[PDB]
């Protein structure tokens, strides 16, 4: 597992030289960009239960070939898995939040997950369609428009870091798929 | 005799150890001072002329000096004290480098 | 890979929940410490040459007898050698420095060093004294800041207590 | 931690009788060649018996939770069997002595198994999280963690994992199989709950099947001595002779120490 | 009961290692981070009282069913057990922000509440509209600080995580 | 495991209240005084494989016995775990230094180590003699008054803590005797 | 404490089983080859107090850096620890070659040697200058048989390869 | 397949550690005893023809139930695969009378033999008889020497103890 620190380091391992200046530069806008990564997933960690609740329930809530006898959401337990995996993708996705780099989600979750859901017969468009919604709550949750919850921070610039959300949230949907 | 020159060695490595690094600093300080050029002032100095005189025997530079005439030594007849410039200069040399062994 | 990301995030993956307040915490006080950190980076990376030329040279001022015949450097090369270990070593305090903890000197650095060394015959004390004179080198404010030369002091402590 | 002298025997013997299983040639197998490098066998065994006084600090709710569950475990694996239900019953130390037997001696271990592929391992990956999920019951760690206790111990635990699916990758056909087989017991028994899905998951991957164990998600693991010493001046603990499962637990029925 | 310090303590004596520079960077974050958590903890000590009455209040205010007939508070007795488990939970917020993990509040409150809450009757969903009542009643200048508000919502935000 | 935070909650729920001002007056005594219990960590920690090395070779020093022949001391092997408990031991303190409260040394070393070495016929005065040798040499080294090594700190009071760490290691020296 | 008889009686224990020819015949040549064994052992106890006299001597004439002020012997008390070490080496090579095996030799001197070799900071390339000098100190047949000889050598070299 | 050879590896493998002394001393002893192992199995490779015919002979003559009606040999057929069978058991005392342990004749012959003797209702004891009948039939020195023929007697027994 990489941070944005063993980033630099295994980088600069790669150049096989010591660390260097412009990735020092880079490293003291992230320092510098800190509270925002700090405060920005203190927001999804907060309403994280209620996204993972939309989020599915919007999934079923497209196409009810899932919840038909036969599809995948086709019983309790079935559902209660369901759900349990969109907390455990979440939780994946917050831990690359705070950690700026994509490794530990690439190490610890996505690593065999398409031919386990092949495996079992668990549809991938329908996951990556739950991915996708968890992307638009979890960026309207991360900029503060959110239709439930409007919480208080100091105004700012918080684009870039939706963008980074966006991207791991982009490689988990082309993760499955 | 012999315990007591082992004890001798000790207090003896501490600045022995010392003296010779900073004989090996100064070694590229000077060198390098050599080749990044010789003003007029220092040059007619003596110690200006036994330097110039150190990179000439020593094959470190070329520095020019002052023709026997004493007009200084240009290449081209609009500047004075230049030199020639080729292939050479881009070849280090080892005792500009403090470090051997990389 | 030690840091305070891979500590937090590592614990609390394996409690299978988000991350609580607790580790917000830890985070934001690496941010707090990287600053002086990252000024002894940019320093080690400013003249690791002179540190390494002087030390490899008080690490054979103390044992000369590695110079003499016999099982260690009997040749330029091998000094050669010494140097760029000592090189490595360097690099592995400058990497550490930037992540801030004993991660990658660690697990690139100390992690089975001990068979290698005593496979090749080569003494640690050695390498302990070269690292023991760039500890008694540097002063507290010429060098570099206080905070930093803490913190060099530390990375450079460790090294020791993994060699000796 | 201190097992009652009655116990050493039983665990022991039974012990004994399940290496005899694991192992009838008398030639030393595949299985317990347990260090490549020759300081290998003594660290790993130095680990071993610091272990047990780790389990000893835990707190003593954990404790039994524990010894009642490897209780029932146990009898699960007794199959009816009254006698041994007894047996089983009446001492503790036999009864996790006796799961680990069983399971080890019948190869159940994804420490036994080699997955290929990416649907297999990730599987492991999956269990593993389950089972880490049940140690920890906070983001603190548990004490029963312990991959070293010194400095420079948790490497050479690496290259134990590490030395050990190699291994797993060179047993023969014949016993990567009964491997299989034995595993898809291992699971489908000491489980005992009739899903469908989930014995199909079994069918389907036995090595979803080897990594089956207590609740808690560690095997107790067998010691010959808990903290007694080869040295002569050995004080061994005074047993009394009535105990239950929560007087190995807790430590009460001691008295002196008593023997130079 | 998870802090800073049991964690990085924690990890590290698994490890079997000793603290290294890492953990005390987590612990000095714990140092900086713990102004902001004690000033919301003695203002909360300060009106406990009129947060557990206004909390009741708008809980039954939701639903009213409970205070109808049936399988709820029918007695002054069972609305005094109401307002006593609030009292529960706002000494247990209270902890939480001391300590400045959500340890206690997690392995006293938290954890087997939902066997209980399922046995007894009692739905969860009444705790939530109190909490959100009190979240939203919050305002950030006129109750204490800013920086003290987001440790409260924090917290406040992870007991309504763990209870729906 | 309890720190000192967690040592004002626990004491808190025995008197079953809230906080209160005093506790949290003591509290902040321990924040201002953070750094120097950081610096005090770093100090120990940083010569603590020397400590260990005098502190074993010394109590060997005091008494032959231990290195006699039938001695427990005798071997490698035995040598071997003597260095490692003594490491062990070290370690463990160091983490009550960290915690502010005995209560991980409590649980994680201290519970069941007396009737341990009891067992193994390991001379527990002797076990006292190297505790104590730790405590002088740790004390030593965290008032920067040791003959070996003078690290530069903006001077200060810091006595206390001393008297916190002597009170570890006779916490220790006690157990197990 | 590995001998012929400890290895095949503890294979024909784990087998559970009687032990049959194979082990008979194992042990019948350990009694063939313990007329040379134990001719060493008498001789080695002969004269043992030389062998660790010219074993230290050349110990030390070979490292000389060992006697320096700090880190080695600096007194005569540690050189009379550095032969009572050589005492207890041929001590161990001696109860060797009584047993056959290398058992109490590894499991008295060799396991854990290295923890403490690396702790105390005592050079294991010393021993290792003492070792050889010994082998290479004697003729096959003017001191003993030639037998007993390549066992000796075998031991000695057991311990080198052990200890580098 | 246990001999010397395989048990004294496999052990040296199981520690992980090369051969010492002791295995040497122990394949020492096999390359020993092997000229009396070998003796007795070019002999017994010599006349195994004669061995079975009165070994079977010997097996009817004791029991005669076996041929009267019932579960048992009640064709020429079957008495031809009980000789088959005792041609099997020397073919299996000759092959560990070659390796010169109990390995093949186990793994082979005596592994799980008892369950197919209980499933298809072969009564061990007439085996027994048989092999009991060589043994007493073998003179000392008229086809093998004296020192050989105890060997053979081992094998032998060994058989019997399995079947028994
Ligand atoms: C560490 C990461 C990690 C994951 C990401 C999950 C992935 C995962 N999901 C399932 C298993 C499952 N996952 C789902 C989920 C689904 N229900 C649907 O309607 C949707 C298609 C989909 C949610 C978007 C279901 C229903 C099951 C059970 C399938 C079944 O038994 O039929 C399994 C098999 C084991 C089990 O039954 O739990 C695994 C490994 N597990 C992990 O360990
Ligand atoms: C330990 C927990 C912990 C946190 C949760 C954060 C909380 C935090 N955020 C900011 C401060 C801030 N937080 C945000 C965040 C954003 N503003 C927006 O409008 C977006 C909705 C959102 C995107 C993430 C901004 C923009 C600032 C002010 C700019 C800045 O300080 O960089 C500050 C500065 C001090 C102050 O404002 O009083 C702090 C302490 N830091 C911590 O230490
Ligand atoms: C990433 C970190 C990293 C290191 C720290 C080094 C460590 C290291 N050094 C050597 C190898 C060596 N290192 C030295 C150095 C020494 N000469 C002496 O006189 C002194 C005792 C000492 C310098 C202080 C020498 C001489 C060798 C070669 C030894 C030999 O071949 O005999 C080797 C074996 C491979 C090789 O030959 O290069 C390794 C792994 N390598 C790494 O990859
Ligand atoms: C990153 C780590 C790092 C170090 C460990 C130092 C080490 C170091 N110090 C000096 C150089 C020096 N270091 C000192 C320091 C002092 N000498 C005294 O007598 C005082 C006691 C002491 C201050 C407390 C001095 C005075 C010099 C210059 C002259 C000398 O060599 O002593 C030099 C040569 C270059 C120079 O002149 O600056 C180097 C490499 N530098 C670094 O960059
Ligand atoms: C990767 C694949 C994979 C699986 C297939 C599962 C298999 C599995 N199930 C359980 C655990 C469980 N599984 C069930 C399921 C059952 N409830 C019943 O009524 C039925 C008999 C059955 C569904 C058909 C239950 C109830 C538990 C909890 C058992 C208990 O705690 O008593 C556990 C122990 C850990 C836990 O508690 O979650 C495991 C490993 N886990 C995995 O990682
Ligand atoms: C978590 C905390 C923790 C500890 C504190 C130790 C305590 C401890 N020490 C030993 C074991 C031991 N401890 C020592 C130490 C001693 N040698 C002497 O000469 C002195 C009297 C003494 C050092 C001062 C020795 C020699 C052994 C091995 C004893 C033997 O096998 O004879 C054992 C038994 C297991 C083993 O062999 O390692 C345990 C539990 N272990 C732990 O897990
Ligand atoms: C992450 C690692 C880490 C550390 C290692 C410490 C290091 C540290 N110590 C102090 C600061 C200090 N450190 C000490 C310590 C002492 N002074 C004495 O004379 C005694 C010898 C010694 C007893 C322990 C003192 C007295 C101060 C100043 C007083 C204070 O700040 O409380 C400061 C304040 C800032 C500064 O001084 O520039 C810092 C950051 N903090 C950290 O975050
Ligand atoms: C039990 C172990 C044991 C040993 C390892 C030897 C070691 C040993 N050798 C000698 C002594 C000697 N050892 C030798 C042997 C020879 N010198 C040569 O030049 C030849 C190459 C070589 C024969 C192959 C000789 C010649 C002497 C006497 C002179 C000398 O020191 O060389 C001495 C002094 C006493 C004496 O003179 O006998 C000792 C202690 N003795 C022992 O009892
Ligand atoms: C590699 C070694 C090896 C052996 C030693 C034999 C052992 C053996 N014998 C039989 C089987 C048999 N063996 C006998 C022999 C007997 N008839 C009697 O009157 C006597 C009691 C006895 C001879 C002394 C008979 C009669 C059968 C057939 C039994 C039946 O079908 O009823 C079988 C079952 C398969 C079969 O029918 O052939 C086996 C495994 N086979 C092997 O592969
Ligand atoms: C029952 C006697 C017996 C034993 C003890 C045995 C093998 C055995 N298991 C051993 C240990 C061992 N085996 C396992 C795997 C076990 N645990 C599991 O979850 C799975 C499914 C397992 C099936 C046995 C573990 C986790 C361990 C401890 C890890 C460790 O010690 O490194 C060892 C010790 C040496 C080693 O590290 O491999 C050995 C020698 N084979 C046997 O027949
Ligand atoms: C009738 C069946 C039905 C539903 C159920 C919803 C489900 C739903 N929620 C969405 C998306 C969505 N949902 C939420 C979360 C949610 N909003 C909040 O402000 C709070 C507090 C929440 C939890 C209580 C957010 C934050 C978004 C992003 C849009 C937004 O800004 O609100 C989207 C848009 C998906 C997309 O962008 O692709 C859908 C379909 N829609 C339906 O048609
Ligand atoms: C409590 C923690 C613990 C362990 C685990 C063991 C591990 C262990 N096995 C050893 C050594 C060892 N182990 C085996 C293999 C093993 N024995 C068999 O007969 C069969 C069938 C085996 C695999 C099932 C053999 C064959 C030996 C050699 C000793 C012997 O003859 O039995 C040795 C001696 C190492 C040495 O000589 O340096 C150790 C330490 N010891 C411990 O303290
Ligand atoms: C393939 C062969 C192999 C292993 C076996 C592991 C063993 C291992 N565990 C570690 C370290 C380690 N191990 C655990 C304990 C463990 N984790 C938990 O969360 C629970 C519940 C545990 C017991 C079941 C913890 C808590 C750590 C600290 C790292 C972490 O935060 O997880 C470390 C790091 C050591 C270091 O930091 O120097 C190693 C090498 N690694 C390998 O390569
Ligand atoms: C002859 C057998 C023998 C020994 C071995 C020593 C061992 C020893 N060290 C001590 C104590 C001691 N030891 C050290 C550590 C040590 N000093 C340093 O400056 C450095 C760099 C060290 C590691 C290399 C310190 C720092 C102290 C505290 C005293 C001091 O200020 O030096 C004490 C005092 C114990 C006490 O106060 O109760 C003893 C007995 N004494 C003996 O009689």
């Amino acid at each position: 597992m990489l941070d944005a620190f063993s980033r630099v380091v295994v980088n600069s391992d790669s150049k096989a030289a010591y660390v260097g200046g412009s990735d020092l530069q880079s490293l003291k806008t992230f320092i510098s960009d800190g509270n925002k990564r700090l405060d920005a997933v203190n927001c999804i960690v907060s309403n994280a239960s209620c996204i993972v609740s939309d989020a599915i329930s919007g999934m079923i809530c497209e196409n009810p070939g899932l919840i038909a006898p036969g599809g995948n959401c086709y019983t309790n337990r079935r559902m209660a898995a369901c759900l349990r995996d969109g907390e455990i993708i979440l939780r994946y996705v917050s831990y690359a939040l705070l950690a700026g780099d994509s490794s530990v989600l690439d190490d610890r979750c996505l690593n065999g997950l398409k031919e386990t859901y092949i495996a079992l017969g668990v549809p991938t468009a329908s996951t990556s369609r739950a991915v996708s919604i968890m992307k638009a709550a979890s960026t309207a949750f991360i900029m503060n428009t959110a239709s439930g919850r409007k919480i208080e921070i100091a105004a700012g610039d918080c684009q870039a870091l939706q963008s980074e959300a966006a991207a791991y949230f982009d490689k988990v949907g082309s993760a499955v798929d | 005799v012999d315990s007591s020159f082992a004890d001798f060695r000790s207090s003896m490595w501490e600045s022995r150890r010392e003296s010779l690094t900073a004989q090996d600093f100064g070694a590229v300080a000077r060198v390098q001072r050599i080749k990044n050029g010789l003003d007029e002032k220092y040059l007619m100095t003596l110690d200006g002329m036994l330097d110039a005189r150190y990179a000439r025997f020593q094959k470190i530079a070329e520095p020019a000096v002052l023709s026997p005439t004493g007009t200084p030594m240009t290449e081209i007849p609009g500047t004075p004290y230049l030199g020639s410039v080729g292939a050479m200069d881009f070849i280090a040399q080892e005792e500009e480098s403090v470090a051997f062994w990389k | 890979m030690k840091s305070v990301i891979t500590t937090t995030i590592s614990a609390a993956d394996a409690a299978g929940r988000f991350p609580s307040s607790s580790d917000l915490e830890s985070i934001q006080g690496n941010i707090q410490r990287a600053s002086a950190r990252l000024e002894a980076a940019e320093k080690l990376s400013g003249n690791h040459e002179a540190v390494v030329k002087e030390a490899g040279d008080a690490c054979f001022a103390k044992y000369s007898y590695l110079k003499n015949s016999g099982e260690a450097g009997d040749s330029q090369e091998k000094i050669n050698k010494c140097y760029r270990d000592v090189d490595h070593y360097m690099r592995l305090i400058n990497y550490s420095l930037v992540v801030g903890g004993t991660g990658p000197l660690d697990e690139w650095g100390i992690a089975g060093s001990r068979e290698v060394y005593r496979t090749l015959n080569l003494p640690g004390s050695a390498y302990i004294a070269s690292f023991t004179f760039t500890r008694d080198r540097l002063c507290v404010p010429r060098d570099m800041s206080s905070q930093a030369g803490v913190e060099f002091v530390a990375a450079l402590d460790y090294v020791i207590n993994s060699l000796s | 931690l201190f097992t009652p002298p009655v116990d050493e025997f039983m665990a022991s013997s039974v012990q004994s009788q399940y290496i005899q299983k694991a192992c009838p040639s008398g030639v030393p197998p595949i299985q317990c060649i347990e260090g490549v490098t020759s300081d290998q066998p003594y660290a790993a065994r130095t680990l071993k018996r610091q272990t047990e006084l780790r389990y000893h600090q835990l707190p003593v709710a954990v404790k039994l939770r524990k010894a009642y569950e490897t209780r029932r475990a146990a009898v699960v694996a007794t199959h009816g069997c009254s006698h041994e239900e007894g047996r089983v019953l009446s001492y503790p130390r036999m009864a996790s002595a006796m799961l680990i037997g069983q399971a080890e001696a019948s190869k159940a271990c994804s420490r036994y198994f080699v997955p290929n592929g990416p649907a297999e391992k990730h599987m492991l990956q999956a269990v593993e999280n389950r089972y880490m999920a049940a140690v920890n019951g906070s983001g603190v760690f548990s004490g029963a963690c312990t991959d070293g206790q010194t400095r420079y111990e948790a490497y050479l635990m690496q290259l134990r994992g590490k030395s050990a699916e190699f291994r797993a990758k060179q047993y023969s056909t014949f016993e990567k199989e009964s491997m299989k087989y034995a595993a898809r017991k291992q699971a489908l028994i000491q489980k005992g709950h009739d899903c469908n899905a989930e014995e199909v998951i079994f069918s389907n991957y036995p090595i979803v099947a080897s990594a089956m164990r207590p609740t808690f998600g560690y095997y107790t693991p067998i010691v010959k001595n808990p903290g007694i010493g080869s040295v002569i001046n050995i004080m061994r603990p005074v047993w009394d002779k009535n105990s239950s499962i929560s007087s190995p637990a807790t430590l009460v029925g001691v008295g002196g120490f008593v023997q130079p």
